[PDB]
């Protein structure tokens, strides 16, 4: 288990792509580039329990988009690496 | 001499 | 004759505090040179551009009482620069304008 | 028999950015830099700078030139010195990360 | 360090 920080800017996506697996959110891709890549603490293979206090798993992969987007500052991110 | 602050 | 009675002299309407809020980021200048003129702080010169400017807020001839709660009325100011430098978001400023 | 493999080694090149900003005389753009190699490289971009409002600069950019002046192959502390005394529009000439 | 400009 994996806990990590990695800033984030107001409507600044972090370059992260999510693909859902029955219940649990995991990360497909990481963005050329981005907060992700430049931080080197998300990977493309982990699985996203939370995020800032919200549970993640067991949620579409169309609203952790709707949560992700307003959040800026430090965001801490529980994870289970691949 | 008037500093910018 | 007898009794003349001349009122009001001397009148006068007081002035104006204003309590006014800018933003400053972090190790870049408002754009507000400032003067010592006696044991108040005044502004002489809002610079072309600057954080102070566009905000329309802050203006050449301004007494800067406080700033973010520090009294910087009697402070040297090579003090309110480093006050100032030191400083970032919502800046609260209570002047007393022209 | 002939096996043919075309296109290995395919790039779709690079982009040239060319964008203008504001600059206050002594008032900096608020975007930090770093050398890497001979480039100039924007490394931060300061939260509310000049920079930060305008939405072209950005953390990652090579700047190549600013207001007609090689600014690749040039040490930071002499970007710092030609920026100081820059003000009004700059034409920053850029390859994005 | 990196320089503000």
């Amino acid at each position: 288990v994996k806990i990590v920080r990695i800033e984030k800017a107001r409507d600044i996506p972090l370059g992260a792509t999510v693909r859902n697996e029955m219940d649990s959110v995991i990360i497909s891709r990481i963005v050329k580039g981005g907060a992700a890549e430049k931080s080197g603490l998300l990977h493309e293979g982990d699985e996203v329990l939370e995020i800032n206090g919200i549970e993640i798993r067991g949620k579409d992969v169309n609203e952790v988009f709707d949560l992700l987007s307003d959040m800026h500052g430090t965001l801490t991110f529980v994870l289970i690496p691949s | 001499p008037d500093l910018l602050v």
